[PDB]
């Protein structure tokens, strides 16, 4: 089902991220409810710097946020931003792969080519052709 | 809510010895807030045009009532986690409640679906709804045929393209058969053209004429719109006949192109075996004809090979229960062809093909029900037909399983 | 509660929850119902039997509740039938007075029409030479425009949104069928070009400074070809975008959302220009004026604001509804704003003085679609009861009722001539109604005894494949466009 | 569960026929959050009054002091009609004929030079 | 300015969260991917927040390791001012 795969391709990528962050100097074999708790706090954290750094830049009449809008956004969430250059240069740092794409073939359809009929003058040429 | 449940929550928190009127006071307050939110989450569902009440509707209904759609955790600080939601908790009633932390990493991530695009079509053409796949659809008077002349011309073009003079013409005509929604009410004339064709096309064994008709049958079957089991009885003999009949042309060469016919033909018959199934009519009838073709004495090495192939793709259990008590007869037939000594007849070619097919089926039939121990000379208890080469085929199957 | 009418069933279940006082002190719809007066239009032949049962002191307390909480508006005429009373009731503070529906309404079109307002009544913007160039190619489309009627039924071209796994909440098409906007639940607006002409942004300010102006083609030399797509996504709402409205000059997209802001997107730079923050609550609809300067936005805070794209604050606040202003539609002369709502009333508002000049009651559910006739004399409204009620504006007698649809009628439009009203609902059907035979007949009593003309007024039903018809549009050559988000 | 079968009857009494499996799970999560913040504040109010048993007046106090802050409402009708008539009295302004793109003052719009960092 | 000198070193250094997933939850809130190094700082600031909680819940598990529980997250988030809830369903 590609309908719930719109959400589950990115939430089950955040589950691999928390599973990769709880292994770095830490756990193996965590409880199941403790993983869906922590990946819910992770999605709610990315969605909160999304809403608040957009609010801080648009308060200053801008549309896309700079660095000075996030270092005030993270201050208003209590982050202590200066410890982040040391966290980025870990030797335990890992990369979680992005999710796969549903349309792997992209163009696999031979199609059915049938043309008959024209257009009456109240239908312009850019509308689809009348069928067979 | 049940008051008993609220007592369980209260005594699991440190608040013991609560009265019933104290406990009933909790379950009418919280049952109102569930009713207040579900009535308020139905506003987002009706403004969604989705009539679904998704999990995100309660996240906006909570935020509307100035309550954090915070689930499972509540921040009395609020600053880090404001009215933005975290998407809930993916939890179940029948869950395991403990997982390994490397099981979640090693599983493949789901595919991000396609982005939203805008396609246009026609709901109505001057009042009439077209039957495109984007839409739901005394002298007696001189009668008219039930086909239109556009439909009759379409039938003539599709049938003259499906006899395979040009390959691109065939392939489109086959895709046109495979997905025309209005191909019902023309289907008697297609079934009659197939059936009649194979019967006057085996009078002289014209292999292409037959390979094209079997591809037409396969293109008729995978069309989802048309209703086929009214023509299923007519279809079964035509698909079956190409696979096991004698070849009036040359058996030795276009042997393989005839086995490729038997393949795309085993496809239509396999569809007949899997679809259209009621009690004891179709599958058991073709199984009985295949078995009395096999138990047949002095059968043609072409009919024999075709019937062997036909009984071979009957699935997992069919070769598990049928090919078992017959290895000795297969070996004796192979030994007679080998004795010859004349190689003029197609008998030697038929024998080699039959033995190879039987040996491959026997290989997994063995890989499937038993360990791969003693793969050197234990198969000599089964007349030593495939032996170590059969063991190597089983090992290749095991390697494919390891790759999976 | 059991001996009530069947069309009050969603009204009583809000009352079954209300059992405490403090539950009702924060409802603000039953708080305004308790202080207002039910209007209750009755005849004088039936009021004499009522007052001969209430003026006596045997009852003497239900008469005290009637003369405290109920208005009674008396008309001299025949007592109405039960299927005529059923057609014009269903709203809290229902069946409003005839003294509200007797004000003079300038329901005529601008340029003699005696029902037309003067051009300087509402200060409408000037007609520029590029806007005068639009009407030159508009009347070339009117040359190919077919007369629809009940015989030449129009062709419907459905523009379905195929994937749409973010829920599509708002569609608009430009007046010439050239752009299609989509408001989605993932807080995005997406403009699609439907003509074979890609969406281009204008060049940056460094590129415009080197070219020269007044080159009599500068409307092509400024368009950047480096930015040319068949789809432009607009970000900036923090919530699902519920309204979408194009401007008649094909710039200036409008969008409103759950976050309480109305946003004005440019279609020359494809950025956001203004965020209009007057509601703190979900703005359910917005629409530009048909002349393109003012716009009206209705929200959850039970008002509709009139903005002007020049002020950060509104000009008119239309604050008489008792529930959410679901729809907001301008009149074709843009002197009047019709606001349907969730308290089952439709109200016309004069742009001068902000006064409610008409109150149209008779729907059983929240009104989810309004449209005006191109004459300006009629108004079609649809709601969740599947009823399309056709109202007069000079008389507002709702001369017709169309009851073919099953679920919520979410889109209405008349033809370009006015020959056919097209209705699209959640039944996945596009019904066509004869909008000439519906108004053929068109007081002193407030009703016309409307018939059951629904069967005669149907021209077609046109079931759609699992796709709710969110928008209905009429091409200037009288071709129906519809957009749905296939589910 | 039982606490979950009553939640499907609160929705069905409100006419909600079609829902999601997790709608019930998070209304129970809100109902649990709401009762463990009434009763948490109820024993704070009981310790203020110095009684060892949290009785019904403590829950009456903790409900009406949580409903005074949490569950708000839209503004009332006598407040909306006063700010309407204060606003609708001001006449509509005239329009300058060729002012250009009609916008608010630039401190009320979102049109600024909108800078970004140099990549180095 | 250290934090400007830090962000200019992020054309390399793929972080623990991908930018296709961090950028998805930023696009959900209106934040659009202008600079990919800007995403990697937000992905680093969200890692450091989760890592500081899992490093402080480990100290509340050594006194009573080898399993993270809800009774370890409860005192770990209590100094943060966050009252975590047990599902109890």
């Amino acid at each position: 089902n590609p309908a719930d795969n719109y959400h589950l391709a990115r939430r089950r990528t955040l589950q691999v991220v928390v599973s990769s962050l709880l292994t770095e100097a830490g756990f193996e074999s965590a409880e199941k409810a403790s993983v869906e708790t922590l990946t819910e706090m992770l999605q709610s954290y990315i969605s909160e710097i999304g809403r608040s750094a957009k609010s801080y830049c648009e308060h200053t009449a801008r549309t896309q946020p700079t660095l000075s809008d996030i270092v005030v956004t993270l201050v208003e969430m209590g982050f202590n931003v200066d410890t982040l250059p040391a966290y980025a240069k870990r030797s335990q740092r890992m990369v979680i792969t992005a999710p796969p794409v549903t349309n792997q073939p992209v163009t696999p359809k031979a199609l059915t080519a049938g043309q008959n009929r024209p257009h009456p003058p109240h239908i312009p040429s850019h509308f689809p052709e009348f069928p067979d | 809510l049940p008051s008993e449940s609220m007592k369980v929550v209260a005594e699991s928190m440190g608040i013991a010895q609560i009265q019933e009127e104290t406990c009933q006071l909790l379950t009418d307050e919280v049952s109102y807030r569930i009713k207040e939110i579900a009535q308020d989450a139905l506003k987002f569902m009706h403004m969604g045009k989705r009539q679904k009440l998704t999990t995100s509707d309660i996240d906006y209904a909570l935020k509307l009532k100035n309550v954090e759609p915070l689930y499972g955790f509540h921040a009395q600080e609020f600053i880090p986690f404001r009215f933005a939601s975290g998407g809930g908790r993916e939890l179940y009633f029948y869950e395991e409640k403990e997982v390994d932390l490397s099981d979640i990493i090693n599983t493949p991530l789901p595919r991000v679906p396609l982005d939203v695009c805008l396609k246009a079509h026609w709901l109505s053409i001057e009042g009439c709804q077209p039957a495109i796949p984007e839409n739901p659809p005394r002298l007696k008077p001189r009668s008219i045929h039930e086909l239109s002349v556009e439909q009759q011309l379409y039938y003539k073009e599709i049938t003259e393209a499906c006899v395979g003079s040009c390959e691109a013409k065939r392939a489109e005509a086959l895709q046109s058969i495979a997905t025309d929604p209005g191909l019902y009410q023309m289907l008697p004339r297609f079934s009659t053209f197939i059936s009649e064709g194979v019967r006057v096309n085996v009078v002289q064994n014209n292999l292409a004429l037959l390979i094209y008709l079997m591809r037409m049958v396969k293109a008729l079957m995978d069309n989802p719109t048309l209703y086929l089991e009214k023509y299923v009885h007519e279809l079964i003999p035509a698909v079956m006949t190409c696979i096991v009949s004698r070849q009036l042309c040359l058996r030795p060469d276009v042997d393989n192109h005839w086995a490729l016919r038997d393949f795309a033909a085993r496809l239509v018959a396999q569809i007949c075996k899997h679809f259209s199934t009621t009690t004891n009519n179709i599958q058991s009838r073709i199984t009985k004809t295949f078995t009395k073709s096999w138990v047949d004495e002095k059968t043609p090495w072409t009919t024999r090979y075709g019937s062997i192939a036909g009984l071979a793709e009957l699935g997992h259990d069919v070769i598990k229960t049928l090919i078992l008590p017959r290895l000795q007869q297969e070996g004796e037939r192979i030994r007679s062809v080998l004795d010859g000594p004349v190689l003029s007849n197609i008998d030697r070619i038929g024998a080699d093909h039959v033995q190879s097919l039987l040996l491959k089926h026997c290989a997994p039939v063995l890989a499937k029900l038993r360990p791969p121990p003693d793969n050197q000379d234990a198969y000599r208890a089964e007349f030593g037909s495939l032996g170590p080469l059969l063991c190597s085929q089983v090992v290749k199957a095991r390697a494919q399983a390891a790759l999976q | 509660h059991g001996d009530q009418e069947c069309y009050y069933q969603d009204d009583l279940r809000v009352l079954s929850s209300l059992t405490k006082k403090e539950h009702m002190k924060g409802n603000e719809t039953m708080l305004d119902f308790r202080t207002s007066k039910f209007v209750l239009r009755i005849s004088r032949d039936s009021y004499q039997l009522l007052k001969r049962h209430l003026q006596e002191k045997q009852n003497n307390q239900i008469w005290n509740i009637v003369q405290e909480h109920l208005y009674i508006d008396i008309f001299d005429g025949m007592p109405r039938s039960k299927q005529q009373i059923d057609a014009m009731v269903g709203s809290l503070a229902g069946e409003a007075k005839r003294e509200a529906n007797k004000s003079k309404v300038f329901f005529g079109l601008l340029k003699q029409d005696p029902n037309a307002p003067p051009q300087n009544r509402i200060p409408l913007p000037e007609l520029k030479d590029s806007d005068k160039l639009d009407k030159i190619m508009n009347m070339k489309e009117t040359t190919k425009r077919v007369r629809l009627g009940p015989d030449c039924l129009p062709s419907i071209c459905f523009y379905t949104f195929l994937n749409a796994y973010q829920g599509l909440t708002a569609v608009d098409v430009t007046d010439d069928s050239s752009l299609i906007a989509g408001g989605f639940a993932d807080s995005t607006v997406r403009v699609w070009s439907v003509t074979p002409k890609k969406l281009r942004s204008v060049k940056q300010a460094s590129d415009l400074s080197l070219i020269d102006k007044e080159s009599d083609d500068v409307l092509e030399r400024i368009m950047d070809e480096k930015t040319a797509s068949e789809l432009k996504i607009l970000y900036g709402h923090s919530g699902p975008v519920y309204g979408a409205s194009f401007s008649p000059d094909r710039n200036y997209l409008l969008s409103s959302s759950e976050d309480g802001t109305v946003r004005l997107w440019s279609l020359q730079t494809f950025t956001c220009l203004v965020g209009y923050k007057g509601h703190n609550y979900p703005v359910w609809d917005t629409q530009f004026s048909p002349y393109g300067y003012y716009f009206v936005s209705g929200g959850h805070d039970r008002v509709a604001r009139l903005w002007a794209t020049d002020h950060y604050q509104p000009l008119r606040i239309f604050a008489g509804h008792l529930a959410d202003v679901n729809c907001t539609r301008f009149h074709p002369n843009s002197n009047y704003v019709a606001t349907g709502s969730a308290d089952r009333t439709v109200r016309l508002w004069d742009v001068l003085n902000g006064n409610c000049v008409r109150i149209f009651t008779g729907h059983k559910g929240p009104i989810h679609s309004l449209t005006f006739s191109p004459n300006g004399r009629f108004l079609a409204t649809g709601a969740t009861d599947g009823r399309v009620l056709l109202w007069d504006i000079g008389h507002g007698l709702m001369v017709g009722e169309l009851k073919g649809h099953t679920d919520t009628v979410c889109s209405l439009r008349f033809s370009r001539d006015g020959e056919i009203l097209a209705s699209g609902s959640m039944d996945n059907t596009v019904r066509l109604w004869d909008a000439i035979k519906a108004f053929e007949d068109l007081t002193a009593t407030g009703h016309i005894n409307l018939p059951e003309n629904s069967q005669e007024l149907l021209l077609g039903t046109y079931m759609t494949k699992s796709t709710p018809v969110v928008h209905l549009h009429f091409t200037r050559r009288n071709l129906v466009l519809a957009a749905g988000a296939y589910s | 569960p039982k606490d979950a079968q009553m939640m499907a009857q609160i929705l069905k009494d409100m006419g909600i026929t079609e829902y999601e499996p997790r709608v019930i799970n998070q209304m129970l999560e809100f109902a649990f959050r709401y009762v463990t913040t009434i009763l948490d504040d109820a024993k704070i109010y009981s310790s203020h009054a110095k009684k060892a048993t949290v009785d019904a007046d403590d829950v009456r106090l903790a409900i009406q002091c949580r409903a005074d802050q949490s569950f708000t409402s839209p503004p009332p009708r006598d407040f909306l009609l006063d700010i309407a008539r204060q606003r609708n009295q001001t006449p509509l302004p005239l329009i300058k004929p060729y002012s250009g793109p009609r916008l608010p003052p630039d401190r009320y719009c979102l049109t600024a030079p909108n800078y970004r960092l140099k990549s180095l | 300015t250290p934090l400007v000198d830090f962000l200019m070193q992020l054309e390399d250094y793929t972080p623990t969260i991908p930018d296709a997933v961090t950028g998805y939850y930023l696009n959900r809130a209106g934040f659009e991917a202008s600079d990919p190094r800007i995403i990697r700082l937000i992905s680093l600031a969200a890692q450091k927040f989760i890592s500081d909680i899992a490093n402080d819940a480990l100290q509340h598990c050594k006194m009573k390791k080898y399993t993270l529980t809800m009774e370890d997250l409860t005192p770990a988030l209590s100094e943060y001012g966050i009252n975590v809830k047990k599902p109890h369903y």
